[PDB]
């Protein structure tokens, strides 16, 4: 009924902290792939 | 005419007068003091007795001690002679440089400009700060508020604004230190001498300083903002140049009034505040304004106790502003500076008829992606990242690049990090976010967008990181 | 003469305790030696407690205070139209004195049971989401509610601007005079508001009553009742008025200040016990009068600011319980692109259908159903693949109808135009179209029907319904427009 | 009775005498009761003085004579207080005879203004690795220690005092730091354990202990922080450096609340006086760094605040957070998890740091700060696939910031241990062993490699890995 998007992060609760770590894990693995692809585009 | 002290209770002093009773707001001078002690009349109690609030400590006061009615409210030096100087609540110099030899003085109490004196002009004031200029831009001659809990970055932000705006300003600036740290007054003073903004060897200083910090009793703290705005008012009305007014921190004006409210005989209102919180703020805030006579751009740092934006003090402040920069602890804890909340900072000029449709469309597109991102984070908390659709992962990827491109190294923060401050022109800010949202940098890691200036520094940062890989 | 005059015993925080005035009435206007006006609110055995309608800093122990003999009142009539006044009805626009023939007590009793009749005339906002889903009728009290900066004032202002269409015309029954009461706002905000209304040429049928943030508390407390009495002049003389209270949160704070300083017993959130009664007597004065009493009406749009969306707070609780419904606005919806940011699920009009034209009643009825069905499945769109085509139908309809509820600022729509775009959605002429293209389609389709089908739009207006001939006509227009849409 | 200089008690109850007469008495003047007690005139009213009694108010009776002293409340100050335990009025309570101080200072003197001050420039070294590396404190700063009961707050303060010996025994005068511990509301046996700890460490010789314990009258507990502060200000203003600990300001506010309520000053938020903010803001503003024209001296403050069930958003905690330059946040969860000292590194903040915290410390802690911030972002993972290379370094570093009690460390000793972790030499060692490793490793370096701890990174770099390799057997 009432809008509530982002409430999980907003609580700083276990679920909140876990999701933050899960995003970070994903995007650090992406960065590794993207920096290598950028290295091989370098020549 | 002469009165006699009859009671002293903390900051509250009662004085009885045999003949002429001083009107409310009158400044009274306590006799037999080593340094000047002003009592400001707050109430007529009856039986020829007034209740007053002291502007300095009341230690050493004796019942029967004499008090002279000055005949007027607190009056302070105004005009060119305040420039480069540091003054008290009551207009005394506190820079140890000697008397302030002004021709002109002004009451710190005054009526707010009338409805007919209002200006409707609205023009963007570019700061070079990406988040601000993009999402909640300031207007010249506008009222700006910087909200934030403790240690989130209000003071750093206000100093960057003094660095960006006030150092390119053709008119005069006023800074009022209200209820903050004395050490920060020292920092600001010596910083401005170093940068030549205050010039100690001639008449060319372009800033006036007024301080009443947290070491001071609540009377001084409750009135210092008025002292600073009085200095600004003179410049606005009597001279032809635009004025800048910076105040750190205006919450402390409201807090100071709550500190004496019970001793003045009031029943407390909600959250322990004085019943007059809103009207007291109103009579002060309504003077801080551009008029048909002249323009004041006001920037006020606003403390949000315990990060609670619904607290009556900052809650009541919102109605007084044209642009709000809302700082957020969650954002600062992610390492994003300035820690501006992109979904809680606003501006009356964020309107396509004012900033243009391109600016407006990019601002609202950025906000849309960040808002959609919030819904996705709830899902991720259960599902994880890998399980999201390719479309959602793309919304997350882009929203994260946007969050980080909103961060920016401040010149004034070159002390914390060692990284050089950056100023980003408006059109460059719009272009960069346009390009991120359009998907033009889907191939770079999000870290490339963290703590840079223009979009070209991100492309270049990605190149350094590729080599170090 | 201690019956007709008195002297100030004490003064502080805007309360003057006065010796004498033995013959003063409760709620009488009194005058101080400087020229300031006051109101006698506490009649006590040895003093009168007077609240000051101005700068109470100018009052001193011993000052003479005199009776006026009159219960607090204000000017009323057509001479106030086009004017900005303060809470006492004095001009603040610099355009000279209000040429007022009549005055009205600010605190007059609401009409009772008998004079009224059920709300049955449309009060059109020109806002699609409101006129279709939260419809307002003449005489209704409809709350606009939400946190700071969700679009509350913008609802009220677009509504005021919308009435020009009627006020310019020849049908006197559809005319609506407007009153905007600003309470506790800063002066530069009100000036921008007035600029807007002037630019729209809406000031000519509007009264602005303003008691701003630096105005003494009794003035902010008084302003809604003053504006209310202005509207009642129209209600009682067979005319129709709309009144906006922007906002009642600020009025209650001002009242709480006066009450606490008068040392009246404090209650929840330090509000006095009569704070409910403050708002109930104000909003019950909005009414729809029956023909035997002139036929007129007063419609009220009070505005409440919530904090973190807490409708259980004391003042929002009171006002929700008083009014006939609420339009609820939300920051999350606003930034998602739902502008105006109306939460349809949480919004209600308890008058409902009775305040709508038949034409709207047609299309709105189905749109309400399909959005309510969609709102139950809405989460499944963002993550749900292997779902049956039945729930896929609800999601496709829903996301598209949702786009039709979006509306830019300062562009209120004629009822016929709303029903033409809503008809397109509810008859399924958008179902094969991309959601990103719905607003482009709406704008294009509206331009097309306005440019070359005025006769169809006119008849739907005049008749107030869609006939079988009208529906067959509109059926073909949408079909042919849609067929050659993306050039 | 001379009614200008003397008065008689009208009524006496719960530490408050209402006194007739004393017409010439000043606000905040010390008075003296015929029974020997002292008091302070706080409430000057038309028909009476509200006197707040500095001791057992139960000895006072209606009718008793009260006399002016003519003096605003003050305390003895000077180096004669060093090595002594005193009450809130500066009287000896250690049984070692009178204080021979030739100087006194008012307790409520204004903090230095803008002009007499200068940018903080010198390190205040705690000898605690987590603080000195990550939350470094400078001289003139105010750093709050805040947390629930039994999170380790006092322990930080005591280790810091103990650490100063290495400087105070030195020949470099500018590095010396005189310490003041103010105990407010504590029981006497706890203060006794404290001075015993300080004495065993040879730390009492440069420390003043000011004690206003739980059975001392409310005014004495109110006054204690200001008395201790005056004693520090004597060092501040005479070209020397002092550190003051207020343990704790929660208990001082409670005493202030009692006194004020019984004076009949109306109760504010949580029944606290309206100016409880000011009570603390005026105190902490007195910690300052002085410019050379004023002597170059400094006073640093470590106030202590007790939270309830982790509630930092509480009234008094929020006040003091908003005053201080930074804060060290301690948490029960961390304490019991094995993180001792129980510092929340993520939340704990200190103001920049003079460039000078050190220089070789700036090196290794610079990389640790970066490495732990990146760790904190993934820490919450605590099965795991490759998220474990993301966890490795950070987990080791977290173990290296653990530290026992009463053994504060030299900066070079801290650098040497942090180095071993930061250069990735423990990345394959069982994280549970690191505690055992550090102690053993550090003992061996202290004993046999004292030359390596010298000048505090070319020869040093090669020589540390020489030990670390062979050691990690
Ligand atoms: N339908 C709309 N489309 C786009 N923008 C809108 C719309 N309605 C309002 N806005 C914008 O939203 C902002 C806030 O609107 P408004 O001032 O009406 O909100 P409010 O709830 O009255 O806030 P306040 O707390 O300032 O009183 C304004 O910049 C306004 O231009
Ligand atoms: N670094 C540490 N390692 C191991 N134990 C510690 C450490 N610091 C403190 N402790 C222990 O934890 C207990 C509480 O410490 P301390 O007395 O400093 O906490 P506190 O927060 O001041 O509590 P309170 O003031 O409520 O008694 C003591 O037994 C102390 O020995
Ligand atoms: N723009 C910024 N860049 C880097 N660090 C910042 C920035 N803003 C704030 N900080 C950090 O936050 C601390 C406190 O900021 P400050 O402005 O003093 O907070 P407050 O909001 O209490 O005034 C700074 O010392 C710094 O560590
Ligand atoms: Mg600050
Ligand atoms: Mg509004
Ligand atoms: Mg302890």
């Amino acid at each position: 009924v009432r809008s509530s998007a982002g409430a999980v992060r907003d609580a700083g609760g276990a679920f909140g902290k876990r999701e933050q770590a899960e995003e970070e894990r994903y995007f650090r693995a992406r960065a590794k792939e993207q920096l290598a692809a950028l290295k091989k585009h370098h020549e | 005419t002469t009165g006699r002290i009859v009671a002293v209770i903390g900051a509250v002093v009662d004085v009885q007068f045999d003949e002429g009773l001083p009107p409310i707001l009158n400044a009274l001078e306590v006799q037999g003091r080593e340094t000047r002690l002003v009592l400001e009349v707050a109430q007529h109690l009856g039986e020829s007795t007034v209740r007053t609030i002291a502007m300095d400590g009341t230690e050493g006061l004796v019942r029967g001690q004499k008090v002279l009615d000055s005949g007027a409210p607190i009056r302070i030096p105004v005009g060119p002679e305040t420039l480069g100087r540091i003054m008290n609540v009551i207009g005394e110099p506190i820079d140890e440089r000697g008397p302030i030899k002004t021709k002109q003085f002004a009451a710190i109490h005054a009526e707010a400009p009338e409805f007919v004196e209002m200006s409707v002009e609205q023009e963007i004031l570019v700061t070079g700060i990406k988040v601000v200029d993009l999402l909640a831009p300031y207007a010249k001659g506008g009222k700006i508020g910087l909200f934030g809990g403790a240690g989130v970055g209000k003071t750093v932000l206000i100093m960057e604004l003094i660095n960006n705006v006030a150092k390119a300003h053709g008119g005069y600036s006023v800074f009022a230190g209200v209820g903050e740290r004395t050490r920060e007054g020292n920092d600001l003073y010596h910083e401005m001498i170093e940068s030549g903004v205050i010039n100690l060897k001639d008449a060319t200083s372009k800033v006036a300083l007024v301080y009443g910090q947290m070491n001071e009793p609540p009377g001084a703290r409750a009135r210092v903002a008025l002292t600073g705005l009085t200095v600004a008012e003179y410049f606005r009305d009597q001279e032809g140049q635009d004025v800048l007014l910076f105040i750190d921190n205006i919450f402390r004006f409201t807090q100071a009034g709550s500190e004496v409210s019970a001793l003045l005989g009031r029943i407390p209102s909600a959250v322990g505040y004085q019943p007059t919180l809103a009207t007291d703020m109103g009579t002060m805030q309504e003077r801080i304004t551009t008029t048909k006579k002249g323009s004041i751009t006001s920037v006020q740092a606003i403390y949000v106790p315990a990060d609670d934006l619904t607290d009556p003090a900052p809650a009541t402040t919102f109605a007084h502003l044209d642009a709000t920069t809302v700082l957020s602890r969650a954002i600062a804890e992610l390492g994003i500076y300035p820690a501006v909340d992109p979904l809680d900072s606003t501006s009356r000029i964020m309107d396509p008829n004012i900033v243009g449709s391109e600016h407006y469309d990019v601002a609202r597109g950025v906000q849309k992606i960040l808002q959609d991102y919030k819904s996705l984070q709830d899902i991720i908390a259960i599902l994880g990242m890998d399980e999201l659709s390719e479309e959602d992962k793309l919304t997350v990827s882009r929203a994260r690049k946007i969050q980080r491109f909103l961060s920016q190294p401040f010149q004034v923060a070159e002390v914390f990090t060692g990284h050089l401050g950056k100023l980003v022109p408006l059109k460059e800010t719009i272009k960069g976010f346009q390009q991120i949202l359009a998907g033009e940098y889907d191939h770079l890691p999000e870290q490339a967008f963290y703590m840079v200036g223009p979009i070209e520094e991100a492309v270049a940062k990605a190149d350094k990181l590729a080599e170090e890989h | 003469d201690l019956e007709e005059t008195g002297r100030v015993l004490s003064i502080g925080d805007g309360i003057a305790r006065v010796h004498g005035l033995r013959n003063v009435q409760a709620e009488e206007m009194v005058e101080f030696s400087s020229g300031l006006k006051g109101m006698s609110l506490n009649l006590e055995p040895d003093n009168v407690g007077v609240v000051v309608f101005g700068n109470d800093k100018l009052i001193k122990e011993g000052d003479i205070v005199k009776r006026t003999g009159a219960i607090v009142d204000v000017p009323v009539g057509e001479e106030l139209l086009g004017r900005v006044v303060d809470a006492l009805g004095n001009a603040i626009d610099g355009k000279g004195p209000i040429g007022s023939k009549a005055r009205r007590r600010v605190g007059l009793k609401a009409p009772g049971i008998i004079p009224r009749i059920s709300v049955r005339e449309p009060m059109q906002t020109g806002i699609k989401a409101v006129d279709s889903l939260v419809p307002i009728g003449r005489g209704q009290r409809e709350l606009i509610i939400g946190d700071r900066q969700t679009g509350k004032t913008s609802i009220a202002i677009d509504t005021i601007i919308n009435q020009k269409r009627f006020n310019d015309g020849t049908d006197e029954k559809k005319k609506l005079y407007c009153i905007y009461v600003a309470i506790g706002q800063k002066r530069s905000t009100v000036a921008q508001l007035v600029k807007r209304l002037t630019d729209a040429d809406a000031m000519k049928y509007t009264i602005v009553v303003s008691a701003t943030a630096s105005d003494a508390a009794p003035l902010q407390y008084l302003a809604p009742y003053s504006g209310c009495s202005m509207g009642e002049y129209f209600r009682d003389n067979g005319k129709h008025a709309l009144i906006i209270y922007d906002d009642l949160s600020k009025q209650a704070v001002a009242y709480r200040q006066m009450s606490l300083l008068l040392r009246r017993p404090p209650g929840r959130e330090a509000y006095p016990g009569d704070v409910f009664y403050l708002h109930s007597r104000l909003l019950e004065r909005a009414a729809k009068m029956n023909d035997a009493f002139g036929g007129g009406s007063l419609t009220a749009l009070p505005v409440i600011e919530t904090q973190a969306g807490d409708v259980s707070a004391y003042i929002p609780t009171n006002v929700i319980s008083i009014t006939d419904g609420q339009i609820f606005l939300e920051t999350e919806l606003f930034y998602k692109g739902i502008r105006p940011a109306i939460n349809v699920g949480l919004s209600v009009s308890r008058v409902g259908s009775a305040a709508q034209t038949r034409a709207m009643k047609q299309v709105a009825g189905t749109m309400k159903l399909e959005l309510a069905q969609y709102r139950e499945v809405a989460a499944f769109a963002q993550f749900g693949s292997d779902l049956d085509a039945a729930t896929q139908q609800l999601l496709s309809r829903g996301v598209r109808l949702t786009e039709l509820l979006k509306q830019g600022q300062y562009s209120p729509m004629a009822i016929e135009e709303q029903v033409a775009v809503i008809y397109a959605g509810v008859r399924g002429y958008l179902d094969k179209l991309e959601p990103s293209k719905i607003t482009k389609f709406e704008n294009a389709f509206l331009s097309h029907v306005i440019s070359q089908h005025q006769a169809l739009l006119s008849k739907i207006r005049t008749d107030g319904k869609i006939s079988e001939e009208s529906d067959a006509k509109l059926k073909e227009i949408v079909t042919n427009f849609l067929a050659g849409f993306e050039a």
